[PDB]
């Protein structure tokens, strides 16, 4: 699972 | 509703709107 979405900023 | 809870790479979650395309550190429950 190294493929993720972005952080919230 | 249509977020994803994720887990930042700290250690923490963080939610992720698959429709508009958003995040946020708390659950969408609105």
């Amino acid at each position: 699972g190294s493929t993720a979405p972005p952080l919230p900023r | 509703g249509s977020w994803t809870e994720h887990k930042s790479p700290d250690g923490r979650t963080y939610y992720y709107n698959t429709e508009t395309k958003q995040s946020t550190w708390e659950k969408p429950d609105d």
